RNA sequence: GUAAAGCGCACGCAGGCGGUUUGUUAAGUCAGAUGUGAAAUCCCCGGGCUCAACCUGGGAACUGCAUCUGAUACUGGCAAGCUUGAGUCUCGUAGAGGGGGGUAGAAUUCCAGGUGUAGCGGUGAAAUGCGUAGAGAUCUGGAGGAAUACCGGUGGCGAAGGCGGCCCCCUGGACGAAGACUGACGCUCAGGUGCGAAAGCGUGGGGAGCAAACAGGAUUAGAUACCCUGGUAGUCCACGCCGUAAACGAUGUCGACUUGGAGGUUGUGCCCUUGAGGCGUGGCUUCCGGAGCUAACGCGUUAAGUCGACCGCCUGGGGAGUAC
């Protein structure tokens, strides 16, 4: 999946504080990680469809996370996108 | 409850979710009947039993099984009670009209041996027809005298006697039987959650009901 | 997923009844209580309790008359994705009267009879007969 | 499920549905009232032509729309939460899950040489065929492609198709455990997007074995077959296309309930485990079977039982999944 190091690292850079892995923001971040890192792996092989399934899931899951955030706090949503350069 | 402490549970681990409300535990990989509520059962049974048993209550003790067999006879034969311990004929209760016909044949067959009405035909025939009485006195013997369905019946185990019971409740005849784990209570209307075997266990309640029944005759 | 908690409660009872189960349990909620109450006031269930503090439970005891169960039939009516509202002069008559129809009125969750008399209509919930 | 009928399978926008608590609102909803809903029909009661048909007085009804005044249980909106739904983190567990690259051994075939000599191969027999130009058998050396005995299973993993030697790298999912965190972020999904056995198609490779086509031999009345001797496509590879199958459990997905028995597989708490073991407790999975369901066969806690949310589909046979 993801490296424990980078995992914990990104946990604070967005976590509401410390060791609070679960925040709508935290998740999105942890998601975009593998989401972007996988592309590098997918750029190659390409025919690894079965692994794509996972990639796509996290992709859609992320959208469902952001969509929610924006609904529960337009603030964090607009700010979160920036630190990740998401939303086009 | 006294002598009741001589049978406890029975059957390894096959039971039946229907006997649950009567099971105590299962020490040593074996279900143990809840005798703590078994004796109380005896009341409703032994009560209603002697009740109708008063007016020459036609009681039918059933115990086709081996163990109880040799015993079941004495019990019912200790008063105006009848018994059946040899392969319950198919319909000897419901199809009585037809079954009784065999009884009559048996009756007259006895008279044959009774007086000089036996010494007839070649030894072959005599020896031939004699065999007939043998089995007949087994499958219909302990019931030869009972013109008409019994007022009730007390079957040993509700399992091995599935056929017998099936007819009883069909003729609207109250059923009294000892059920346990593997047994199916949905049949008998008077649940007697107790060991379905154990030479001692069977004789224990066998005569027990016999007495109350014979005693109920004033 | 639980898109209809009311249905669960109802089904829980009928399923239990036929199962001879002594009593039934489930997560309580304002509405569930009101229904369970009417079910008791009408003589369909022995009683009912609500255990738990932070997590509400609902000790609903079933009732069995003779060698049979009291609730011979209980089905949901005004279910989700298809609501049902009637008028004072519309309330259905369960089992020609021998039955009851729990209807939520602006005055509370009462039985069809009561509602019809109070002159107010509401939302049906089930037809316990 | 087998009668017509579950998209081959997933992700998911619109749409439909939405755990739990308090407050608030009052839109749906309920109540009251006010407009209006033409008269005639219809309906009830009552009249008038001798009766009836017919005519007529009154009421009812017009199941509807709008306004106003309330009621607030439920649904909807809003506010603040909550944690059991869903998800996140930590640590493990098993796995023929997927993509890429290596590599080993058994065998077949082919090439070369040795030994050796009249058969071999095949069938029901045969025959075609291969053999004295020396086969077959036997041994040595080499080339090459494809597939991985045993383990292996009532087995495992995957959404489905499907995935078996061993090794490395990249990668997806599932499960348990203690717990820690977010706080309804959920379920379903027309259209859409993507995945899709085999056969087939395009380009360029590869080609041992097997084999549509094709050619012989045999069989038969015939034999455009089955059988035998050969053998091209293809089967293999890379990339692209084709989207079908009895794509089947002929059974859509998610969730909650409802007696049992025996077994497989994988995780885990606890107990002199002295030894395996015993008390359990999650995930996945076989077989039998109760209630109930079923036209029956049968299904049966992995339901085809009892219920809820959403979806797809059926409406007599042939013509025809055909024509346009
Ligand atoms: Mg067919
Ligand atoms: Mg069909
Ligand atoms: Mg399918
Ligand atoms: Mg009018
Ligand atoms: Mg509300
Ligand atoms: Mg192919
Ligand atoms: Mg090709
Ligand atoms: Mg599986
Ligand atoms: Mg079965």
């Amino acid at each position: 999946s993801l490296s424990t190091e980078a995992t914990a690292k990104i946990v604070s850079e967005f976590g509401r504080d410390a060791n609070d892995t679960g925040s709508t923001e935290v998740q999105v971040a942890l998601l975009t990680a593998q989401i972007n890192h996988l592309q590098g792996h997918f750029a190659e092989h390409k025919k690894d469809h079965h692994s794509r399934r996972g990639l796509l899931r996290m992709v859609s899951q992320r959208r469902k996370l952001l969509d929610y955030l924006k609904r529960k706090d337009v603030a964090r949503y607009t700010q979160l996108i920036e630190r990740l350069g998401l939303r086009r | 409850m006294l002598k009741a402490g001589v049978h406890f549970g029975h059957q390894t681990r096959y039971w039946n979710p229907k006997m649950k409300p009567f099971i105590f535990g299962a020490r040593n990989k074996v279900h143990i009947i809840n005798l703590e509520k078994t004796v109380p059962m005896f009341n409703e049974a032994l009560a209603e039993l002697n009740k109708i048993a008063s007016r020459k209550g036609k009681i039918l003790f059933v115990g086709t099984k081996r163990a109880a067999s040799e015993a079941v006879k004495d019990a019912a034969l200790s008063c105006d009670q009848f018994f059946v311990n040899h392969r319950w004929l198919g319909g000897m209760l419901t199809n009585w009209k037809t079954v009784r016909q065999s009884i009559k044949r048996l009756k007259d067959l006895e008279t044959q041996s009774q007086d000089g009405t036996f010494d007839k035909l070649t030894k072959k025939e005599a020896l031939m027809r004699t065999r007939e009485l043998e089995k007949l006195e087994n499958s219909l013997g302990g019931i030869k005298d009972m013109g008409g369905l019994p007022d009730a019946l007390f079957v040993i185990d509700a399992d091995h006697e599935h056929i017998a019971i099936k007819e009883a409740n069909n003729l609207g005849i109250p059923v009294f039987a000892i059920v346990d784990t593997n047994s199916d209570p949905d049949g008998v209307d008077f649940v007697i959650p107790g060991n379905d075997d154990a030479i001692r266990a069977v004789t224990l309640y066998l005569g027990a009901v016999a007495a109350t029944v014979r005693e109920g005759r004033s | 997923s639980m898109q209809d908690p009311i249905a669960d409660m109802l089904t829980r009872i009928r399923n239990g009844q036929a199962a001879n189960k002594a009593a039934v349990t489930m997560p309580s909620s304002k509405l569930k209580v009101a229904i369970a109450n009417v079910l008791k006031e009408e003589g369909f269930i022995e009683d009912f309790k609500v255990e738990g503090d932070t997590k509400p439970e609902l000790e609903l005891t079933l009732k069995y008359f003779q060698g049979k169960a009291v609730v011979e039939s209980i089905q949901r009516v005004s279910r989700p994705g298809l609501r049902i509202y009637k008028r004072k002069d519309e309330l259905p008559k369960v089992m020609a009267g021998l039955g009851i129809a729990v209807v939520s009125t602006s005055k509370g969750v009462m039985t069809d009879r009561a509602a019809r008399q109070a002159g107010l209509g509401g939302e049906i919930i089930c037809y316990v007969a």
